């Protein structure tokens, strides 16, 4: 399931902003 | 009763006065007691503090000047403070005091004890469409307000949306916000929320905030974002591929709104067209939304956080506590003169 794929991913915690 | 045009006109007069004559140096670190870190990162930290003179609690954002410089965030930091001291809207966290010392910059905002939408959304899993729509209407109004003052927000996500004791949203973190009438070009934002035109290094405008609203509504309603992967490069490929998949439980109305917000073609993205925000506000998914009642906070919220008392931090995670070091020498004086 898409949920299970998300829950197994490394990006389920708080996400930092990007910059160059 | 007044029109929206008339409300925004007066709001602009109020804002421009503060924009052109910003408040500066309105407190000192010595007036505050440190209680607990509420959030950290390379981009700064936020601490719960108590103001001795009143006993009020506040959320104090602390930036190390030397780290801001190394991250090339000088002008973004001056933006954040200049804009925040000048705005006034029901769904924006208020800036109460700002000041600086030899080592750091300080923004003291109102404390919102209910925590980030992020933590509630992840635990509960997903929000119902009525629940998501209540929150989304608040962002729609906030963007109407910000955009009318020529401000772009550029960091919408659940992490930045606090839930107050009345169950309403407060937007926080203005670190990438900018006052710009034309196009602008900085690469900034959060990977899952970035519009294709940011990724593709084009000049872009306030339409990036409307795209990010589409991502937020999806994430709230599905429990996961529309484009996710283990690494940002792979998220960017999904974002620009031109494809999105909706859960089968998404309503027809919801899918149709999201198709028009997560729209790669800028001549077709809702928010950006001739009818402006009204394309969004008059969409069938929002037919039950009383926009004035939302602005007035008269609608009953779907979820109310748990109180527990003033200063209680349970609705926030635990972070490593680090000293507030103040050098005996002034750092970066020229760079932050206007702060
Ligand atoms: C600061 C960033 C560069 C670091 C980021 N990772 C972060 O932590 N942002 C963050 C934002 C708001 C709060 C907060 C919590 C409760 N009430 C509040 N009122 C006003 C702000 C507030 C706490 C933390």
């Amino acid at each position: 399931t898409t949920y299970a794929d998300f829950i197994a991913s490394g990006r389920t915690g708080r996400r930092n902003a990007i910059h160059d | 009763q007044e029109s929206v045009k008339e409300f925004l006109a007066k709001a602009k007069e109020d804002f421009l006065k503060k924009w052109e004559n910003p408040a500066q140096n309105t407190a000192h670190l010595d007036q505050f007691e440190r209680i607990k870190t509420l959030g950290t990162g390379s981009f700064g930290r936020v601490m719960l503090v108590k103001h001795m003179e009143t006993g009020n609690h506040y959320a104090m954002k602390i930036l190390d000047k030397q780290k801001v410089v190394k991250l090339k965030q000088i002008e973004h930091t001056l933006n954040e403070k200049r804009i925040l001291q000048a705005v006034n809207f029901p769904f924006l966290v208020k800036l109460e005091f700002s000041f600086k010392d030899n080592s750091n910059l300080y923004m003291v905002m109102e404390y919102v004890p209910g925590g980030e939408m992020f933590s509630h959304l992840r635990r509960i899993g997903r929000f119902s469409e009525p629940h998501a729509r209540f929150y989304a209407a608040q962002i729609v109004l906030t963007f109407e307000y910000l955009h009318s003052l020529d401000l772009i927000y550029r960091d919408l996500k659940p992490e930045n949306l606090l839930i107050d004791q009345q169950g309403y949203i407060q937007v926080t973190d203005f670190g990438f916000a900018k006052r710009v009438k034309g196009r602008t070009w900085t690469l900034c934002g959060t990977p899952e929320y970035l519009a294709p035109e940011i990724i593709l290094s084009k000049g872009y405008n306030k339409a990036v905030d409307w795209w990010a609203l589409g991502v937020l509504i999806y994430e709230m309603a599905a429990g996961y974002p529309p484009f996710f992967a283990d690494q940002p490069i792979q998220i960017y490929e999904k974002i620009v591929s031109g494809k999105v998949r909706f859960p089968s439980h998404f309503s027809s109305d919801l899918k149709d709104l999201l198709r028009n917000l997560l729209q790669v073609d800028l001549t077709k993205r809702f928010g950006n067209l001739k009818n402006g925000v009204n394309d969004i506000k008059n969409h069938k998914w929002f037919a039950t939304t009383d926009w004035i009642a939302i602005y007035q906070r008269k609608v009953e919220a779907p979820f109310i956080p748990k109180f527990k008392g003033p200063g209680d931090t349970s609705n926030f995670d635990d972070y490593e506590e680090e000293e507030i070091r103040v050098s005996i020498n002034e750092k970066c004086g020229k760079e932050f003169s206007e702060f």
